[PDB]
RNA sequence: GCGAGAGCUAACUUCCGUAGCCGAGAGGGAAACAACCCAGACCAUCAGCUAAGGUCCCUAAAUGAUCGCUCAGUGGUUAA
RNA sequence: GAUGUCGGCUCGUCGCAUCCUGGGGCUGAAGAAGGUCCCAAGGGUUGGGCUGUUCGCCCAUUAAAGCGGCACGCGAGCUG
RNA sequence: ACCGCUGAAAGCAUCUAAGCGGGAAGCCAGCCCCAAGAUGAGUUCUCCCACUGUUUAUCAGGUAAGACUCCCGGAAGACC
């Protein structure tokens, strides 16, 4: 259920009582309904709302009767959030109470095609004992003429990152409401200036 | 083997299709019986024949009496089993309905009785599980008792009443 | 040709062996090929032949 | 020579799977949907009438295969083989089973594979199709 | 396959004997399969009866008939 | 008219006759700690000294420091 | 695996032969990620509309909504 969209605005060093915890700034600006959907319309359950905001000009023709539909001015940005319900239209106030554990989810930073290292943790190769140009390279596929083939899935040199990366329970140190500000302990994924969706946890402990 | 039905003057099992159904005074019940072997009353009795006789068909035969048998003894005189608590200080109680058992665990266990049964105490050491089922009572006090099989050392548990538990002895 | 007259039979009561062995039986020595063409374009023949395997047979 | 036709018609009907074992009724759908009961069969052409299954939900299968009765789909990947008891995939998706069956009892070229869609599976009693007028068809040997 | 020897009453083992087969043999069957079971292809046919082997669907042909057995999926791989 | 071989390194993934972990029966099982057997393959299985070594011995730890298959897996992957 | 409830064959006893409860780091579900090329191609909101061309020319053309092209860049990326 509980949930709400925003940017990753940085990371910086802020102190509760006396411990240095690291606080990454998420902002929430006031996200509206948009779309309501329920089981005897759509079938399923959700609703979609949406984040940053975008004028009339640079907008679709459909996107505006959409966005019209529930008299709303149109954002750049749309997302879905199942089984939520609320009244009006949402920001993080009513939404989250400083210390509440939350899950949050964005983008990777992605970094390209990258190396066996990089990519999986690989091993390896010794970097001077004779070893000529392996240096860097994952040294073998398989085993031989059985099975004869290469396993699928088989972990090797691939575009890394700009992955859909959710990081678990985590703690609302600071609620700066109506600046919409969202402090939040720790790390959260995918770069500076990052879109983000502050969910409830999953779990519960 | 086994034939003689003998049912009291309050009883009504109407012996329609398979589903050979009892309303006795003492709270009605469903019993799900077998069809292929039928059984009535006879006047003040009752009977359960059965068709033909290899093998197979003679259990079914004193099963599904015996089960009848259940129903009738069930509906009339009820269901009881005595329940000791034996132990370096042991005790249960009653939550409204619920089975509070405090027996030598760092946090307690209570049961939650299911329908058609409920639970009962007399000097808290004892535990008496009452029914109109035969088979559930059973199926409850089978629970009760496996909270904590008296042990093979000095018997330390839960049981019924009477019954003996042998010794290992052990240093 | 055979697939296509055991339907036939079938499309009635009659298995295909039946039909056929009813049909050696009255002595009705037709090739096969063409029981399978009065079979699908011509009915009611093929319910004439039909009726008199079965007697034949019985 | 011998008549080749030519396909009209397109025959509806609804085999109702209730209480049924599996492979039987498996064997009288796949022959309805082959075609072989039309006696201008043709091989290079599917004639065959299509197949409404309710019910599918309600077949019967005999013990106790239902807890014996596996079904194993391969993955690609290692420690794919996975499993399935016929009433596990009964109470999941069922009419995953019916096609199951069905789908063994025809033939494994372009032709069946096409094939499989003149194949309806529900499960209860209901369909929406009764805009194709199916013609309920039985359950016997004939 | 039947006879024996060397072997470990091992071998798609080897060395004799003996029948058939492949070699130099297509055709049907045994899923697939030189050797096995049926059988020796002079051409043509959109013609009929059979063999071994089969007849719920794939796949031609009885979801045959009557007296039974096993309930173990035995069938669909072994022993004290 | 070529199927490159030990060991290391890289990379893996399967078997269960299970080293650990999880569940149970037996106990010559009081407790603690164990013996032994049944179920169980989800994950896990340390770092060094000597020797080309696998292996094995020792140092110091560990819940455990399992056994084997993948051409005694892996040279168009490296060592050599 | 194992532990039991009711319980006949076998008047007794029996966890089983009909039925029922409990039972693991295992199976299925739950968690994170991909996912309708799921050709069985799903669902929903919104938008443009019913144009023109002697079929000597039974299909093209100009356009709407919208999109590319091209420039400038990017915490996206070898090219795309
Ligand atoms: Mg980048
Ligand atoms: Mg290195
Ligand atoms: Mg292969
Ligand atoms: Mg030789
Ligand atoms: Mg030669
Ligand atoms: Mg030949
Ligand atoms: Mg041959
Ligand atoms: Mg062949
Ligand atoms: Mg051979
Ligand atoms: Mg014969
Ligand atoms: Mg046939
Ligand atoms: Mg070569
Ligand atoms: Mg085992
Ligand atoms: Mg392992
Ligand atoms: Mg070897
Ligand atoms: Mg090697
Ligand atoms: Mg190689
Ligand atoms: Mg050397
Ligand atoms: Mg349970």
């Amino acid at each position: 259920m509980k949930g709400i969209l925003g940017t990753k605005i940085g990371m910086t060093q802020i102190w509760k009582n006396d411990r240095a915890i690291p606080v990454t700034v998420v902002l929430a600006g006031p996200c509206p309904i948009v779309q309501r959907k329920t089981a005897q319309t759509d079938g399923y359950e959700a609703v979609q709302i949406g984040y940053a905001p975008k004028a009339e000009r640079k907008v679709n023709k459909p996107m505006q009767g959409h966005f019209a539909k529930a008299g709303v001015a149109p954002t750049r940005i749309l997302r879905e959030f199942r089984g939520f319900a609320p009244d009006g239209d949402s920001v993080n106030v009513d939404i989250f109470a400083e210390g509440e554990k939350i899950d949050a989810t964005g983008t990777s930073k992605g970094k390209g095609t990258q190396g066996v290292m990089k990519r999986w943790n690989f091993a390896g190769g010794p970097a001077s004992h004779g070893s000529k140009k392996w240096h860097r390279r994952p040294g073998s596929i398989g085993q031989r003429k059985t099975p004869g083939r290469v396993y699928k899935g088989k972990r090797m040199a691939g575009h890394m990152g700009m992955e859909r990366v959710t990081v678990q329970n985590l703690e609302v140190v600071e609620i700066r409401a109506g600046e919409n500000l969202i402090l939040v302990k720790g790390a959260i994924p995918g770069a500076n200036g990052g879109l983000v969706v502050l969910r409830s946890a999953a779990k519960a402990s | 083997g086994k034939q003689p039905i003998a049912v009291p003057s309050g009883v009504t099992v109407n012996a329609q299709d398979g589903v050979f159904k009892v309303k006795g005074p003492k709270g009605e019940l469903t019993v799900p019986y077998n069809t292929e072997l039928t059984v009535r009353q006879d006047g003040d009795q009752l009977l359960v024949e059965r068709p033909s006789d290899a093998q197979k068909h003679r259990a079914l035969h004193g099963l599904t009496r015996t089960l009848v048998a259940n129903a009738v003894k069930g509906v009339s005189d009820g269901y009881t089993i005595n329940l000791e608590l034996r132990g370096v200080g042991f005790r249960a109680k009653l939550t409204g309905k619920a089975l509070e058992m405090n027996i030598g665990y760092s946090h307690p266990v209570i049961i939650e009785p299911p329908a058609g049964v409920t639970f009962a105490v007399p000097e808290p050491t004892r535990i008496d599980v009452s029914g109109i089922d035969k088979q559930l009572v059973g199926q409850v006090a089978a629970n009760v008792r496996k909270v904590r099989k008296p042990d093979a050392y000095h018997g330390k548990g839960v049981r019924f009443v009477g019954e003996q538990i042998a010794l290992k002895a052990g240093k | 040709w055979i697939q296509r007259i055991n339907a036939g039979a079938r499309l009635h009561g009659m298995n295909y062996s039946t039909f056929i062995n009813g049909l050696k039986r009255a002595n009705i020595d037709l090739n096969r090929k063409v029981l399978a063409d009065i079979a699908a374009r011509e009915p009611e023949a093929f319910k004439a032949l039909v009726d008199a395997s079965r007697n034949a047979r019985q | 020579k011998t008549y080749i036709p030519k396909n009209d018609e397109q025959n509806w009907v609804v085999v109702d799977a209730s209480g049924v074992p599996l492979g039987r009724l498996a064997t009288l759908i796949a022959s309805r949907i082959r075609g072989k009961h039309r006696p201008d069969f043709t091989p290079n052409m599917i004639q065959g009438d299509f197949v409404v299954v309710i019910n599918a939900a309600q077949v019967a299968l005999t013990g106790k295969k239902l807890d014996d009765k596996v079904y194993t789909r391969y993955t690609g990947y290692q420690g794919g083989l996975k499993t399935e008891t016929a009433r596990e995939a009964l109470s999941k998706h069922p009419e995953r089973v019916i096609e199951h069956a069905v789908f063994g009892m025809l033939p494994k070229g372009r032709q069946g594979r096409a094939m499989h869609t003149r194949l309806k599976v529900y499960a209860g009693e209901t369909h929406p199709h009764s805009a194709q007028k199916p013609q309920v068809l039985k359950t016997q040997p004939l």
